[PDB]
Formats: C-alpha cells, sequence, structure tokens
RNA sequence: ACUUCUCCUGCACCUUAUGAGAAACCAAAGUCUUUGGGUUCUGGGGGGAGUAUGGUCGCAAGGCUGAAACUUAAAGGAAUU
RNA sequence: AGUGAUUGGAUGAUAGGAAUCCAAACCCCUUUCAGAGUAACAAUUGGAGGGCAAGUCUGGUGCCAGCAGCCGCGGUAAUUCCAGCUCCAAUAGCGUAUAUUAAAGUUGUUGCAGUUAAAAAGCUCGUAGUUGGAUUUCUGCUGGAAGGCCAAUUCUAGCAUCCUUCUGGACUUUUACUUUGAGAAAAUUAGAGUGUUUCAAGCAGGCUUGUCGCCUUGAAUACUCAGCAUGGAAUAAUAAGA
C-alpha cells in the first residue's frame, strides 16, 4: 500500500565452500576488521553496480553522446570518492578496481589510517560509542566511506573525553569516589 | 533439420508446444492429474488424524522397522503413511491424535531405505524436533 | 513392506545410553570479535587428534 | 643437485649458456627432450618466477589379471608460472609418490607457451585470451572468450587452476560433455591454450624475418663432445 | 511403447515374438468377454 | 602486438609456412626450415642463401616438394 | 571382338587424412562452439505400454492414433583386462 | 606479532527526568541523575565418510534402535546411529516442506540429437505451407558545405546528353526493410543532481546579522509489435510483358 521503494545491499555467493574463495575473504576481514562476511558481500554487490555500469558504456563508440554523458557522471563519483585518482580519468580505469579500494576508503581505516584509533579493532570501537566529528556533525557508524575533500577533516567529537568533556561516567566514580 | 527461413514461425512454435510434453517434469506441472492425484491439494503441509501407529520394514540391503503412522487428511480424509523422524517419539504420537505432515522433500517419489513420502512435522502442534531434544 | 512388524522395541539407545552433564567453561567470543580470532590462529588439518 | 650430463644438441646447449631463453626453442619448434633444459631457464630467485606445480587428481586405476587385482595410481599434475608459461603431464606407477615425481617432469616437457589479448582497449599489460579460443578432448568441449578488465575467471575450479597457471586473469568459459572426467577435460583446456599462437589474426600477416636456427649458429660447438 | 529397440533383448528376456503373442492373447479374450456383458 | 605507444608485447613471433602462409606453433615437430646455398659465376661459392620454411601440416599430405618447386621458381635457379 | 587413352552415368572396392567421432568405424557419419544452403518426419532416464479407454479403417486376424495411477537408480552404447 | 579469568584503570541495553515531537499520547533526535568485570547484560542454528568446508578422537549400541536429499553407514574394534570433547560454515539469524527460476546446449530462434546409445514414415505421387538460378545508370573529373587530426570520415551540387504542371508537390509500379520525427499517464525500472549521520530511502536542499533574502533554485533524461509520417542508390517480395 504504502509508496516506499527497498532493495537488497548484497547477494551471497553460489558456491558455499571453496578454500579458494574463504581464505581471500578471510584476510579482507583481518586486515580491515570486519563484523563478518555480509560486510564484503554489500561492497562485492556495490562494485558491481558501477562495474556493469562502465562495462555497458565502454562497448559502444566514444563520440556517442550517451557515453560522453553517462562516463563523466560515472568518473565524478569516482574522483569524488577518492576511488579512482585524478591522474588518471579514463574510464577503462574505473575496471581495474578492486574491494580493497573500497575498504581502504571506509572510516574504519581513516580512522586508523589517520591513526588516533590505534589498531583496525580499537578504531570500530571508537566510530560506535560516538567520538569522532567528520566535518560539522558527528558520525556512529562504520561503513560510511569519505569523499576525499572530507578526510582531512575526520577529528574527534566536540563533546566526550578524547574531544574535551565530561570524562564519561567511570572516570566520575573514580573520581568523587576519592 | 530444422526449418530456417523467415516465414516458418507456426512450424517453430507448433514443434514446442507438442514436443514440451515429452519432458517428465513438465507433464507433473501442466496436466490436469496433479489437483487429483497427491493426498495434499498443490500444499506445503496439512494436518491430520492417527488411524493408527505403523511399521514397515526398509528393503535390502538396509534391515529394520521404520516406525511410520497413518493418517487421513482433514480435508480429503485420505489415508497415508507418514515417517516419523529420529529416535523412538512412537510413544509421542497417541493414536488419534493430530499429526501435522510435510513432505519428505522429495516431491513424492521415494526417500531412502518403501513407497512412503511423508514426515510427521508436529505431533499436537508440539513438534519433533523439541521433544527429542527435550528443550 | 509388511504392517506387521513389531512396536516394542522404539527408543532402544536413546534409553539405553549413559547420561552425561555438558562441563561449564568460559565463553566464547562472538560477532567480530570471533572473527579476529579465527584470522590470527591459522596464518600464526585444523583438527588433529592423538 | 645435480649437475646431469646432457644428451642431445638441445642439452648441451643449454648447460653452456648459449641459447638465451625458451621463445627461441619454440619459434624452431625443436622438441625438448629432457626436463633438465627448462629446468635451468626457471631458476629460483632468478626465474621471475619459479615455475610452480600443483597435483591437479590422483585416481586409482586397476587391471583384472588372473588372481587378485593389480592397482596402479595415475596423476594429473598441471605446472605453470604465470606470464604465459603453462603445462599439463600425466603418468602412472604402483606408488602414488612415483607416480607424481614422473608427472611433474612429463608437464615439464609438454610446456607450452599462451599469447594473451585485450579485449577492446589496449592498455597496461595484456589480460585474457585474445579471441575466442575452443580445445576439445574425447567428447568434452571447453571455449574461453576474452572478457573486461576484472572480470577475473569465470569457469569450474578445475578451470580456474590452469588458467591461473597461465597467468590468464579474465575469461569467459562454457563446457558442453562429460567435465567428470578431469583427465579429459584438462587436455581440453590445455590444447585450447596452446592454440592461441596458431590462430592467425591481421596482427601477423607480415612476411617472417627467417632468423638462424640455434641448431645453425651454435653448429663448431657441437662438432666437438 | 518401444519402437525400433522393441526387440533389443540387451540382457536376458523373454524373447519379443513371443512376448508380441502372449499380450494378443489376452487382448483377445479382453474382447470376447467386453461383448458379454453387452 | 602493440599496446599504447610501441612496446611489440608478447614473447616471439611464430613462423610462417611458406607453402600455406599458415602459422607453425611451439609443439608441431614435423616442421622444416631447408637452406638452399646460392653461388657464384663459374660457382662454387655457399654462405649465402635462400632460406623456405614449411609445415608438417603440407608434408603430410605429400604436397611439400610441389609447393617447394614453386618457392624456387620465382627465385630464379629452377626453370618449370 | 580385343588392345591403348579421355569423357560423363551406375553399383561398389582399395589406400589415406592438421576432416569427423565416445569409440567401433566413416569420401560421408567431412566442410558444426571458426556453431545458419533449402525442406519433411521423429526422439527427451528405465519400466508400466504399444497396454487401458475413446476414435477410425478391417469380413476377421488385427492396423493407424494412444494415455494415466503406481514403480525404479540406474537401463543403454563402444572398446579394455 | 600471537596467547595467558594475573591483576589494572579508562559507551548504550536498561530504569526515571527535561525539553522536543504529537490533534492527544508514543517512538526517533538532543541533554540529564543512576547504569558490567567470570562484561551472569552469558548467540544461537545446522554440520564434521564423499559430494561440501571440518576429527583414521573417546564412551554406549551390535543389520537392533536409528541415520541417510543421492552414493552409502550399523551383523561386538562404527572416520556417518545415540552422547561427550574439539573444530568447521553462516550469524541476530539459521534449518525444513511445497511451488518456481538459473544450473538445462536435459525443449535447443541464437543452440541439441536421430548407423550402433532415445529416435529417418516400407516406398512413390501430392495440395496448401516453407524456400526458390543469372540479368536491367555502372564508372570518371571539377566544385560546395562541414570535418576529426596532427588531407581521412560524412553529406551535397554539377558536367558526359537527366522530368516537368507552377512559385514548396505532382509524377518515378507497390509495400516490407532501415533512418530520423510525431504522439503515447504516472508509480516501478535504468539514470542526472543532492553527506536522509551511513544506508534502504526521500525529492529535497544550499549559501547568509539580512527584513520586497538570494541561488532570475532544483525535482533533468531515457524507456512506453500494430498504427500515422519521412530521407534512401542495396536486399526481397510485387506489378507489367505510347
Amino acid at each position: 500500500k504504502s509508496y516506499r521503494t527497498y532493495s537488497k545491499t548484497a547477494r551471497s555467493p553460489k558456491r558455499p565452500f571453496e578454500k579458494e574463495r574463504l581464505d581471500q575473504e578471510m584476510k579482507l576481514l583481518g586486515e580491515y576488521g570486519l563484523k563478518n562476511k555480509r560486510e564484503v558481500w554489500r561492497v562485492q554487490y556495490a562494485l558491481a553496480k558501477i562495474r556493469s555500469a562502465a562495462r555497458e558504456l565502454l562497448t559502444l563508440e566514444e563520440k556517442d553522446p550517451r557515453r560522453v554523458f553517462q562516463g563523466t557522471a560515472l568518473l565524478r563519483r569516482m574522483v569524488r570518492l577518492g576511488l579512482l585518482g585524478e591522474s588518471e580519468q579514463k574510464l577503462d580505469y574505473v575496471l581495474g578496481l578492486t574491494v580493497a579500494k573500497f575498504l581502504e576508503r571506509r572510516l574504519q581505516t581513516k580512522v586508523f589510517k589517520l591513526g588516533l584509533a590505534k589498531s583496525i579493532h580499537h578504531a570500530r570501537v571508537l566510530i560506535r560509542q560516538r567520538h569522532i566529528r567528520v566535518g560539522k556533525h558527528i558520525v556512529d557508524i562504520p561503513s560510511f566511506m569519505v569523499r576525499v575533500d572530507s578526510e582531512k577533516h575526520v577529528d574527534y567529537a566536540i563533546t566526550s573525553p578524547f574531544g574535551g568533556g565530561r570524562p564519561g561516567r567511570v572516570k566520575r566514580r573514580s573520581l568523587k569516589g576519592g | 533439420g530444422k526449418p530456417n527461413g523467415i516465414r516458418t514461425a507456426r512450424k517453430l512454435r507448433s514443434r514446442r508446444r507438442v514436443q514440451k510434453w515429452a519432458d517428465k517434469t513438465y507433464k507433473k506441472a501442466h496436466l490436469g492429474t496433479r489437483w487429483k492425484a497427491n493426498p495434499f491439494g498443490g500444499s506445503s503441509h496439512a494436518k491430520g488424524i492417527v488411524v493408527e501407529k505403523l511399521g514397515i520394514e526398509a528393503k535390502q540391503p538396509n534391515s529394520a522397522i521404520r516406525k511410520c503412522v497413518r493418517v487421513q487428511l482433514i480435508k480429503n480424509g485420505k489415508k497415508i503413511t507418514a515417517f516419523v523422524p529420529r529416535d523412538g517419539s512412537l510413544n509421542y504420537i497417541d493414536e488419534n491424535d493430530e499429526v501435522l505432515v510435510a513432505g519428505f522433500g522429495r516431491s513424492g517419489h521415494a526417500v531412502g531405505d518403501p513407497g512412503v513420502r511423508f514426515k510427521v512435522v508436529k505431533v499436537a502442534g508440539a513438534s519433533l524436533l523439541a521433544l527429542f531434544k527435550e528443550k | 513392506g509388511k504392517v506387521h512388524g513389531s512396536l516394542a522395541r522404539a527408543g532402544k539407545v536413546k534409553n539405553q545410553t549413559p547420561k552425561v552433564a555438558k562441563k561449564e567453561k568460559k565463553k566464547p567470543p562472538t560477532g567480530r570479535a570471533k572473527k579476529r580470532q579465527q584470522f590470527n590462529r591459522r596464518f600464526t588439518g585444523p583438527n588433529a587428534q592423538t | 643437485l645435480k649437475d646431469w650430463v646432457p644428451i642431445t644438441k638441445l642439452g648441451r646447449l643449454v648447460r653452456d649458456g648459449k641459447i638465451s631463453s625458451i621463445e627461441e626453442i619454440y619459434l624452431f619448434s625443436l622438441p625438448i627432450k629432457e626436463y633438465q633444459i627448462i629446468d635451468h631457464f626457471f631458476q629460483p630467485g632468478n626465474c621471475a618466477a619459479p615455475l610452480k606445480d600443483d597435483v591437479m587428481k590422483i585416481m586409482p586405476v586397476q587391471k583384472q589379471t588372473r588372481a587378485g587385482q593389480r592397482t596402479r595410481f595415475k596423476a594429473f599434475v598441471a605446472v605453470g608460472d604465470s606470464n604465459g608459461h603453462c603445462g599439463l603431464g600425466v603418468k602412472c606407477a604402483k606408488e602414488v609418490a612415483t607416480a607424481i615425481r614422473g608427472a611433474i617432469i612429463a608437464a615439464k616437457l609438454s610446456l607450452v607457451p599462451v599469447r594473451r589479448g585485450y579485449w577492446g582497449n589496449k592498455i597496461g599489460e595484456p589480460h585474457t585470451v585474445p579471441m575466442k579460443v575452443s580445445g576439445r578432448c574425447g567428447s568434452v568441449r571447453v571455449r574461453l572468450i576474452p572478457a573486461p578488465r576484472g572480470t577475473h575467471i569465470v569457469g569450474a575450479p578445475t578451470t580456474k587452476k590452469i588458467l591461473g597457471f597461465a597467468g590468464i586473469k579474465d575469461c569467459f568459459s562454457n563446457s558442453k560433455g562429460s567435465t567428470k572426467t578431469r583427465g579429459n577435460f584438462m587436455k581440453a583446456l590445455f590444447d585450447a591454450l596452446s592454440q592461441t599462437y596458431g590462430y592467425l589474426t591481421p596482427e601477423l600477416w607480415t612476411p617472417t624475418v627467417y632468423t638462424k636456427s640455434p641448431y645453425q649458429e651454435w653448429s663448431d660447438y657441437l662438432a666437438r663432445t | 511403447a518401444h519402437g525400433a529397440s522393441r526387440y533389443k533383448k540387451a540382457r536376458a528376456k523373454m524373447r519379443w515374438k513371443w512376448k508380441k503373442k502372449r499380450t494378443r492373447r489376452l487382448q483377445r479374450k479382453r474382447r470376447k468377454m467386453r461383448q458379454r456383458s453387452r | 602486438m602493440q599496446n599504447d605507444e610501441g612496446r611489440i608485447v608478447d614473447l616471439y613471433i611464430p613462423r610462417k609456412c611458406s607453402a600455406t602462409g599458415r602459422l607453425i606453433p611451439a609443439k608441431e615437430h614435423g616442421a622444416v626450415q631447408i637452406n638452399v646455398g646460392q653461388v657464384d659465376e663459374h660457382g662454387r661459392y655457399t654462405g649465402e642463401y635462400h632460406a623456405v620454411a614449411i609445415s608438417g601440416a603440407v608434408r603430410q599430405r605429400g604436397e611439400s616438394d610441389a609447393c617447394l618447386n614453386r618457392l624456387m621458381h620465382e627465385k630464379g635457379l629452377l626453370s618449370f
């Protein structure tokens, strides 16, 4: 009845059990500090939208007015998102993307890359416990993905102990208790 | 071989609809006999009453007595034999006790060790797994 | 199959076997913390009995 | 291990270090009869990269004779260094490890170069089967098709390995016939990759240079024992 | 049906010529019995 | 087989059979390469030659020699 | 009438294939994943069954057309020891 | 770099306020007094012979009970049953049943098969149906407008004997075919733009001590056999034969 669209962000692979596949996915969990195999398949699916878009465009012709429009819009996203570097703007380059390029751009890594978090796991806990101001307002969610002008901007939230606020609750219990 | 020519739509189209019926799986779908056949009504599950407790023996090589139940579907009062999964549980059934029946998972046909296509999912609504587990 | 196979022995081995309780042990980690442990112990068969 | 005594003209030349690399041998189409020739080119560290061997399958074979049955083991082994070099070899023997030794030797002896292409635009090292190439072996048709970059390899797990050992990054596999018989399937995939150089494009319409053979230019060494 | 194979006899069997005849006698009988009940 | 700007990618180029103009692969062990030596006036002489190559596809027909006549009629030194 | 030689049109035969096939074998079973010259008929695991019922031809014997319930993990092909 | 309950100090689940929301309650978002040390605030669901990732472990049972989608385990040493321990897979989800789609080049237009595996009517005639040989203004030079790129590629006028009734349409047998164009509701679908905190979404927003606020604000665009229209030299039907 209600006019609300909805979609599925991921889908499971055809083979359940392959030692080639399970090993290479487990590295991506171990590097970037992920909860479960759905978080990989999300990005697996998200790439294949962008990849199948370029695969459709690249078959045609460089002077065709569909490709010059829809290509330049797609390349703007990859430059904005910090996914493809700006030195190469060819549509061909989008194909040479991998899942490691997307997973380095999410906020788990860009905290750690920043280095405030120290360790991949710690960085996820800092995000979820209401620290880390991205731009103007604070962000609670690991799978954010940063737009490259915004990346310098990540900093501890004004509120909170790292930030310069009330020291949570447990430090007060020690301080008032003593 | 085939007719390739541009105006040969009828011969191509007619040959499929005729020779689709040569498939075994196509006939089980598309004939009218699906609705009369089965004790189920083209349905996933069906309740019934356990008229009798029964025992049947698996065909060689395997030998044993498998412990199944004869049931009458409420809608059609059609008798069927439903296997009881797991150790024991025969005690649990009680003659005249309503039992849910589910497909054996082979689309009728037969399972493993004779002529039984159904499994009793629940007894009195309790379900078999809860009791065997005892949870 | 023959109908007159007897139903006396039903629930032999469930009733036969010796009962034994589960041991109390410290809980495993779950979710992300589980996948941390599985990552490390492989890269620094998996079940090898004596 | 170990200093083998080369036998034949090719064996003598390689140990000395006169023939530079295996593309010179493949040009004039000369049969490499010892595996010690091909062991020389793929040196550890130096090879870039060393040849890699994986055992595809082990199958017990039995012959019913007189009283009792005799069983031998047939070992399929593919071997390759990523970067266009691949091979495929089989041997049977009474023990398992003795089969795999000789299977790896046979795999190295049947080592075949694989040309590789681009699918449309052509920048930055080739990554694909350069056209639609079929191979057959014993009621197993296999068809390798170029895919865009990053496509990866689409095919059976067996398919991924021995295209992997070639260095082909991207593919679309089809496979008619009984792919259950892995002995025929590997040979079908292998004889597809063997035909890549054999296929004539408009890139290779220019008439050939005709250099001297390695048998020609090092004749005076092969005079003396 | 059977068509061409009809008599393949790949493995120990009754023999087709005999089988066809046996079924004919069963069938012929079916007729008079069905005409008797008219 | 080029890419971007120059750089003939791939390793080596298969010889093309003279009789058919079809490429000779790596594992065709029935392939041939003949050298036929030239002569000076009142020769004598060798070392300058016409090279010529032909595949095992052509040879197993029996059509090696009939094509090899044609390939050294046009050079000069036969008169068929 | 016979000898030598060429032409079409017949029934075949021998030899061989980087042509094909699962193989046996095949101048067609070749030119088919490098897949499209034109067209007719037939088949879709093995039984049940060329049975049942209905139709139609037949003086009959039977012919042509022709199901289902239930049943079953193999039937079948070519070569090897 | 991993382990080791060896101690060690550093956010919301919850319960109640505040304001906000709401027609009136309520939830979200804010901020608040309490609020975790086996973090007892305790993650389960299916498996561990093969296919299928993961134990020739240890007890009990002895073709029994039972497992088992298929192949197969059990007849007194069970890598499959019933348990324990350990490990694997997915994870706030996971298993089962029925129908359906891919896998199925196992319905095959693209694209199968028919000597022996399933299958060429015993053989000729034959009406629709399907499919039908070659052949009828081709070549050349001189412009013109564009045109990508450090002259090619388009389109177009002439001249080799090329209409005219007028001042754009009439004639060129007729269609199919192809091209461009009309008209065809949105939602859904692809898709332009935009940090709903991310995201599924949504169609909003964004600048700024300025006040007739501004961005003469955005919410693009595609898609929708038969029918109507049109440029065109091939191909194929079809017509004919002053």
